[PDB]
């Protein structure tokens, strides 16, 4: 499913409320490690509005439980994920996924 | 209508500004116009600082006319299915036709100037290449009609104006070494997609003016669109004046080439294709006079038309005369087995008759001069 | 392992620059959806890092650079090219602003040129359109091909302009240092990647203005100084860096002839401003002064009684002189006016220090002095190098060929027209690639869209300058080419090519002359096209013909021939389809005929009106293909057309004669209506091509000649037999519900009129007995069955509606001409 | 059965016919009116003769029996034939023109005037422009015959087809003889296979089909490349385009070189590796840079695919399919995901390869346009793993 692991602890007393956007810094990785996205790499940060399941609505809830100024390393299991179909040339069909997601502000 | 004719003020503004762009177009920019072409060519002529070099002069580098010369000629010579417009070759080589001819008591040291000026015009053209691509440029179109093909015989027509013998010269060995049926072959197309006065098609003009019907912006009547009837008559008009030129001196190898073809596998006669032509021409010409005859008098709109076709004729029958001058005695016998006998019998009926009809009416002077002329 | 190290090993450099040249290729066309799955493999700021780097091979720098310049921006560079050639200014007050000549002390022709590029160009260029990459967004849940096509991945564009000219300058700076290695192993090999970028980036306009004047420094400092670093031309380049410099002064100089377009558009507005108010004061004067004098007052009015057009045109007769005084406007205003021409003309160059202080002279310079250092030996270069010097040398051919081109749009609608260039944009984007289903669904509602602007109302000659109608007809024998008999490849495509294309028809006629110059090779590809369900490129055809007696006129006798050879063809066998329908086979094909025929008859009434030459010239085809007189009425083994009658209404009768038997879509039609359907058709033509009362009267040899080869090829006694035939009426049963047969099924009053209207066109009416007894047979049983129809529940009845229509439009002039 | 056909035929090799004289000595001389004259057609090789059951037909030489198969050509329909024409060494008096004089075909033996056999009925509905020649005594009013003069390096190309196929054919005949039976510990038991003349008929393909040179200038470089076409036309019309493929096939069928030996030999087998090469390389060339001759591959491109796995001759393969995709676009159109993963099958299995990379960009875009299916397959089914 969803597992979640932090590298680095955030304040823990915020934390993302459900219909609030959040402005995030995220690099995406295979389960082997090869990189295929990096919001670092966009230089500016990723900005998502939580419960409007723009995000992969696997993912989205993964975020929710960290919290900000938490550097997090999250697994995401394929029906979780993009699943059987996968992305189309990005990710190969129901592979798992893996990203490091740094929430830097909520707006 | 009038009454709803909107004045200019009560014209919509944008609609306005529209029309006067159009307005505009027409009245100004397109009456005035400089010849800037003939600085073109002088410049796209001139050679400056090769000499220091002192070896290309032992290469021979193209001088930039000559350059874009060998470019055409690429262009030209390289295979493709169906000869491409390009609108560059286009004004190019309207550009190179109106450079090269750039035209009452003058003497004959003035008359002789003249010539020698435009023999220099000639010159610096033909030592491109210009004719021997324009050959190209017809075997590549495979007589196939078109603003292109037009052009370039117009701008063959401006390289032999006056019949220069060197032109001749090269382009008589071009032929004969290329030993090629394909540009002959695109000429009979040619003269075959050359157009006759059709009397279904003056009818169908004679049914246009007399309907008039009023076009629905506001009132127009009386609108008259581009006469069908000899559409291509110009185009038409340039290739009999482009034999004429190729013929012209009293060349009798050339017009011994231009009947028969020895180097080719297959020999045409452009000459009895051109009397069929004739005959086309005529029965056309008979037609028009029995519809005429018909009516009392030829309406204005018919005067100007048979003045135009026997204009083509009188192109027609000066071509004929070149080739058959010199004398050319294959010629004079091709001539003689061929059909241009009735051809001439026709002619001389229609003559006599439109001479009949004419002679009572005093406006219809002046095609009757024309009609002389052509006689 | 390192790129830089990969530089050594050509093995692997061949690889990657194939690989990076496989991206490219994939990536072609705008394939948008592959373009951001490639940068999910290539970061951006991975490809701008690489053109940073100067160590990198060579070409590994020409694949990244073509890599970044196509996968984010060659959508928009093809859509920005596409529509540079359309000039449309709208009359914005800014756009008034707008002046050939920059201001100053100096006078405006001795002024200098404004300096290129510099300025505002108030063409209407609708804005670049990306959209972020990011792969976090959730998966489509819409069907693929349904969804819309995904936006070009979006670069900071800004950014990228700064680092594609600070670049720009260290390749200046290199070249002017010459130093012994270039960047990227060549000198072409350094500076062509920038000289894309520079292209790429000046094309789409986000280059700043500033920019583009640092630009112009570079390629000539001392030239675009405004009141060392060497020229680019001074420095001296390989073939293909001067190529695609040339291609940058290409654009250049067409943003200069769109800002001279701009300026005359400018002066037009003021002067057709200044127009209507003294004209109005003309008019003013003329109310006023009509009282005294009246010679001139009737020529003055007689040219208000010319069409406003025609008087904007000989207002515009000033420039001769020689009637200039014949023009009403004052001496003030066409020394103004000429003032602009003499500007215009002064821009232009035409009217009459080494370095030329001009872009075109100093182009021409180049040229002339490139040929002169060396022949060129790429025939491309040289058709870049010749064109663009023609090009500097006739301006005003360049304002001569782009002014139909140009257009003024009013203020208001802006934006709605900027709605329609995007669209029309989409269009031509789907020219290039071959059609697949997720295109489909884009054109159909792109042309919707087309459909549903009112701008696309409002200046049908700004469309025929746009040219919509010829990329549609494009689009369309692009679907048409590939194997359309063996299959009709989307009949969704051709039905909405159609949709749009026969509106156009609709719309003007003009437009309908515009498409009747393609009339010809239409039809060539309508003889499989009507077999298409409803509208076809032959009802587009007959859309084009009708409503123009010119157009009627312009008609050919070898169309005519390709169409009756159709109609013959037809008339030869049946379509295939039906007996792929399970439809049972007959000897010919009904409905394709009854295409053609409807065709033809749109073709010989306009206005309701037969034109002669045509029906003699169907007469003749009819006469050389008895398959064109059909089975019935044959002649030797002929079929009489009554017998055929009862026997397709036998078949209608007869269950699945007519169907396989073994309806979606219901088009399926009782193959005994459909070939009577024909016949109907058949005899339409032959009553539309019957000659006219007048000339009857007058009696023309020829006119009686057809008149009576066509009493002979159908009899006065058939049609009376046809006539006579009766048609059921709807009845109440079942208690009393009305019973109504399938029309598809039924033998139709429209038939029944089409027989009537040949009757009284060609045999017309001659004996009060023949009369009364034609009524007895046909129209009556016909006019007792309309007094049966006057019925509230039958009032309802489309059918004796229907009923009601033809007999209204039949019988009624029937008794016009009877009743003495 | 030959028919009086019109059309593209006209410029093609079977419509060239080979003429020659009875007598030997002196066959160049000038073709005298009433000549005895024996007619052959240059691509079949076989003679024309009259045969009792067929009429006239095309015949083989061995059954040509010189006496029905002699033919003369008239200039005259009326027939006198009284005193026979003295025979003349040397070049002797011209009498037919080439390409301007009109000719009856008369046979010697027969007397009958070869015509057409008429428009027969219900042909129309074929639509045929070919009818047979029949041998009539009235013959028709048509029956003077024009002659057209044929072309020297066409000839030389038609002779070289026929030997080439005549060879080719008895090649392939031999191997279907060994084909049925596994010779085994045994001898072949079947004629040897003409190896050596495989070889060099190869060779002189490839040098006569050798492409030219680019630095050669535009002009000639134009004509060379004409001549490529009308050469490329004429083996496809002849058909050596699939009596080769029918030999790339039968080759195929054996997989390697020993075991191909195991039905033939090794003193066969060392050369066969060097023979589906070369064979491949001859396909290459004929194919490359004509739309006609990449059109019938259109047909059967699967064909293609699977002997693209094949590894014996893995680059000449590749580079047929090359020609095959870059020169036609509806070979781009027909190809299929299972054609692309194959492809990237091949990849793998031969390693990394700009040639194959080159193989497939061709398969991305071709003639300005491009494939959405073929692009977004590929990216598909290749780019996710990026191994």
């Amino acid at each position: 499913g969803v597992q979640v692991e932090t590298i680095s602890p955030g304040d823990g007393r915020t934390f993302p409320k459900r219909g609030q956007t959040c402005v995030v810094h995220y690099t995406g990785m295979l389960e082997d490690g090869k990189k295929f996205d990096s919001s670092r790499d966009r230089n500016k940060p990723f900005k998502f509005m939580l419960g409007k399941q723009e995000v992969i609505r696997g993912w989205e809830e993964g975020v929710a439980q960290m919290s900000v100024g938490q550097r997090a390393k999250l697994t995401i299991s394929p029906d979780y994920a993009y699943g059987a179909t996968g992305h189309p040339g990005i990710i190969p069909p129901h592979a798992t996924l893996v990203f490091d997601v740094e929430l830097l502000k909520l707006e | 209508a009038c009454f709803r004719m909107t004045p200019l003020y009560n014209l919509p503004t944008h609609r306005a500004c529209n029309m006067f762009l159009e307005s505009y177009k027409a009245a100004w920019i397109l009456t005035e116009d400089h010849s800037f072409e003939d600085r073109m060519i002088d410049d796209l002529s001139k050679a400056g600082e090769q000499e220091e070099e002192e070896e290309e002069v032992e290469e021979k580098k193209p001088d930039p006319l000559h350059q874009l010369v060998l470019h055409f000629s690429r262009t030209a010579l390289t295979e493709k299915s169906k000869l491409d417009e390009d609108y560059l070759y286009m004004a190019y080589a309207d550009i190179m036709a109106k450079s090269c001819h750039l035209e009452v008591e003058v003497s004959f040291e003035e008359k002789e100037m003249e010539k020698q000026r435009l023999l220099y015009q000639q010159s610096r053209l033909h030592t491109r290449g210009a004719a021997e691509m324009v050959l190209q440029m017809i075997s590549a179109c495979k007589g196939e009609t078109g603003a292109m093909v037009s052009s370039t015989l117009k701008l063959g027509i401006s390289i032999l104006n006056g019949g220069n013998a060197e032109v001749q010269q090269k382009m008589l060995d071009y032929l004969k070494d290329k030993k090629e049926v394909g540009f002959f072959q695109s000429i009979q197309a040619l003269m075959q997609t050359c157009s006759v006065l059709d009397l279904n098609a003056f009818e169908r003009q004679n049914k246009a003016e007399g309907l008039g019907m009023v076009n629905e912006d506001g009132t127009v009547i009386n609108r008259q669109n581009g006469e069908k009837v000899m559409a291509d008559d110009e185009f038409t008009q340039d290739l009999f004046r482009f034999l004429q030129l190729l013929c012209e001196g009293h060349n009798n190898d050339f017009q011994n080439y231009l009947r028969t073809q020895t180097g080719n596998t297959t020999t045409i006669n452009i000459i009895i294709c051109t009397v069929d032509y004739l005959l086309r021409l005529q029965e056309s010409i008979s037609d028009f006079y029995w519809y005429y005859s018909g009516k009392d008098v030829i309406e204005e709109q018919g005067k100007r038309n048979f003045s135009k076709a026997m204009s083509v004729a009188k192109q027609v029958f000066n071509s004929l005369t070149e080739y058959i001058q010199g004398p050319c005695t294959g010629n004079q016998q091709s001539l003689a087995h061929s059909r241009l006998w009735d051809a001439v019998v026709g002619f001389l009926h229609v003559f006599a008759h439109m001479m009949m009809k004419l002679a009572q009416d005093s406006s219809q002077i002046e095609l009757l001069k024309e009609l002389l002329d052509l006689q | 392992m390192d790129i830089l190290e990969l530089s050594e090993r050509l093995d692997l450099q061949r690889f990657h620059s194939h690989t990076l040249r496989l991206y490219r290729a994939v990536c072609a066309l705008g394939n948008n959806r592959v373009a951001h799955a490639l940068c999910s493999h290539v970061d951006q700021a991975q490809l701008l890092h690489a053109l940073e780097d100067a160590h990198l091979p060579g070409p590994l720098r020409a694949g990244y650079y073509d890599l970044l310049i196509s996968i984010h921006l060659e959508s928009a560079c093809r859509s920005r090219r596409s529509m540079l050639s359309e000039y449309i200014v709208p009359l914005t007050p800014e756009t008034r602003a707008i002046t050939l000549f920059p201001p100053g002390r100096k006078g405006g022709n001795a002024r200098r040129h404004g300096l290129p590029g510099v300025g505002v160009t108030t063409s209407l260029r609708p804005p670049h359109h990306f959209s972020p990459p990011c792969f976090v967004a959730a998966l489509p849940a819409a069907g693929v091909a349904e969804a819309p096509a995904r936006l070009s991945p979006a670069i900071p564009l800004e950014a990228l302009r700064d680092k594609a000219l600070r670049m720009l300058g260290e390749a200046v700076r290199d070249g002017g240092q010459h130093a012994r290695d270039p960047v990227g192993g060549s000198v072409e090999f350094q500076f062509v990647p920038v000289l894309k970028l520079v292209s790429t980036l000046l094309v789409m306009g986000i280059f700043g203005d500033e920019d583009v004047k640092q630009i112009l420094k570079m390629i000539e400092p001392e030239v675009f100084t405004e009141e060392l670093e060497e020229g680019l031309l001074q420095m001296k380049l390989p073939e293909s860096v001067k190529l695609q410099m040339c291609n940058l002064l290409e654009y250049f100089c067409d943003q200069e002839l769109q800002h001279r377009v701009e300026s005359l558009a400018a002066f037009a507005e003021r002067y057709v401003d200044k127009l209507q108010a003294n004209q109005r004061s003309r008019y003013a004067l003329l109310m006023r002064a009509f009282t005294m004098s009246a010679a001139e007052t009737a020529r003055r009015t007689r040219e208000f009684r010319s069409p406003p057009q025609e008087q904007i045109n000989m207002l515009l007769h000033f420039k001769d002189e020689a009637d200039e005084e014949d023009c009403p406007l004052p001496e003030d205003i066409r020394q103004d006016l000429q003032d602009f021409h003499q500007d215009l003309l002064a821009h232009c160059g035409i009217q009459l220090e080494k370095k030329p202080q001009s872009l075109q002279e100093l182009v021409s310079h180049m040229v002339v002095r490139w040929a002169q250092e060396d022949y060129v030996q790429s025939p491309e270069l040289v058709r870049a190098m010749f064109s663009l010097l023609h090009r500097q040398y006739d301006g005003l051919g360049e304002l001569l060929r782009a002014l139909p081109r140009a257009y003024t749009i009013s203020p208001s609608s802006v934006e709605d027209t900027m709605s329609l260039l995007e669209c029309l944009g989409q269009i031509r984007s789907l020219l290039i690639v071959q059609m697949g289903p997720q295109e489909e669904n884009l054109m159909i509602q792109s042309i919707g869209n087309i459909m549903n602007n009112k701008v696309f109302y409002q200046h049908p000659n700004l469309m025929r300058a746009l040219g919509m109608h010829e990329t549609v007809m494009e689009v369309m024998v692009n679907v048409l080419g590939g194997g359309e008999t063996k299959e009709i490849r989307f009949p969704k495509m051709v039905t909405s090519c159609c949709r749009f294309l026969c509106y156009f028809c609709r719309i003007s006629r003009q437009n309908q002359r515009s498409m009747f110059d393609h009339l010809s090779y239409l039809l060539e590809n309508s003889g499989i096209g009507l077999g298409m369900q409803g509208s076809t490129p032959l009802d587009v055809a007959a859309a084009s013909v009708i409503d123009n007696n010119e157009l009627a006129l312009a008609l050919q006798e070898q169309d005519l021939e390709k169409v009756v050879s159709y109609l013959a063809g037809c008339g030869l066998q049946s379509c295939p389809m039906l007996l792929a329908k399970g439809y049972p086979d007959i000897g010919w094909n009904p409905c394709g005929g009854e295409r053609y025929l409807d065709f033809l008859r749109f073709a010989v009434f306009v206005n309701g009106e037969s034109v002669e030459e045509n029906a003699n010239v169907v007469v003749r085809l009819l006469i050389r293909k008895p398959e064109c007189f059909g089975p019935a009425l044959r002649g030797e083994g002929g079929s009489g057309l009554l017998a055929a009658i009862e026997e397709a209404i036998r078949i209608s009768e007869d269950p699945a004669r007519d169907g396989p038997g073994v309806p979606p879509e219901e088009n399926r039609v009782h193959l005994g209506h459909a070939i009577m359907s024909f016949y109907a058709a058949l005899i339409d033509l032959l009553g539309r091509c019957a000659p006219e009362m007048h000339l009857i009267q007058a009696g023309k040899g020829e006119a009686l000649r057809i008149r009576a080869i066509l009493r002979s090829l159908v009899p006065l006694d058939d049609l009376v037999g046809i006539i006579s035939l009766p048609l059921q009426i709807p009845t109440l049963g079942k208690d009393g519900a009305l019973v109504q047969p399938k029309m598809s099924a039924s033998f139709v009053p429209d038939h029944k009129a089409s027989m009537v209207l040949f009757l009284d066109r060609v045999y017309g009416i001659e004996n009060q007995d023949f009369l009364l007894h034609v009524l007895d047979v046909g129209f009556l049983p016909d006019m007792r069955a309309a007094a049966s129809l006057d019925t509230a529940t039958f009032s309802t009845t489309e059918m004796a509606l229907a009923l009601n229509r033809y007999l209204c439009l039949a019988v009624l002039p029937l008794i016009t001409k009877c009743a003495p | 059965l030959v028919y009086y056909e019109g059309g593209a035929v006209c410029t093609h090799a079977r419509s060239l016919w080979r003429l020659e004289p009875l007598r030997i000595s002196w066959s160049g001389s000038h073709l005298r009116w009433g000549q005895p004259l024996r007619i052959r057609h240059v691509t079949t090789g076989r003679y024309l003769a009259l045969t009792e059951d067929q009429g006239l037909v095309v015949v083989d030489a061995c059954k040509a029996h010189t006496k029905a198969t002699s033919f003369c050509f008239r200039v005259s329909k009326e027939k006198l034939d009284t005193a026979p024409k003295r025979d003349v060494e040397g070049m002797g008096p011209p009498e037919i023109k080439y390409g301007e004089s009109l000719c009856f075909v008369q046979h010697v033996a027969s007397g009958l005037w070869l015509t057409y056999a008429a428009p027969d009925p219900k042909a129309l509905r074929l639509g045929v422009l070919k009818k047979k020649a029949i041998l009539h005594q009235e013959g028709h009013m048509d029956d003077a015959l024009f002659l057209t003069r044929c072309q020297q390096e066409e000839s030389q190309a038609a002779r070289m087809i026929h030997s080439t196929a005549g060879l080719y054919n008895q090649f392939i005949k031999g191997l279907d003889s060994f084909s049925g039976k596994p010779r085994g510990s045994g001898p072949p038991a079947g004629p040897a296979l003409p190896i050596e003349a495989v070889i060099l008929s190869l060779q002189d393909l490839i040098g006569y089909f050798e492409p030219p040179s680019e630095e050669l200038q535009h002009e000639e470089k134009q004509s060379k490349l004409r001549s490529l076409r009308n050469r490329q036309s004429l083996f496809q019309e002849e058909g050596m385009l699939s009596l080769v493929l029918n030999c790339i096939d039968r080759l195929n069928v054996y997989t390697t070189a020993a075991h191909f030996a195991e039905y033939a030999g090794e003193e066969a087998a060392e050369s066969w590796k060097e023979i589906v090469n070369l064979l491949y390389e001859l396909l290459a060339s004929l194919i490359r840079g004509n739309r006609a001759n990449c059109a019938l591959f259109s047909t059967n491109l699967d064909w293609v695919v699977s002997k693209l796995d094949r590894l014996e001759a893995s680059s000449g393969i590749l580079e047929v399919l090359y020609c095959v995709l870059i020169e036609s676009p509806e070979v781009l159109n027909i190809i299929q995901e299972n054609h692309i993963k194959s492809i990237i099958s091949l990849l793998d299995k031969h390693g990394r390869n700009h040639k194959v990379l080159d193989v497939l960009c061709s398969l991305c875009v071709c003639n300005g346009v491009a494939v959405r299916s073929n692009q977004d397959l590929i990216t598909e089914n290749l780019l996710p793993g990026r191994e």
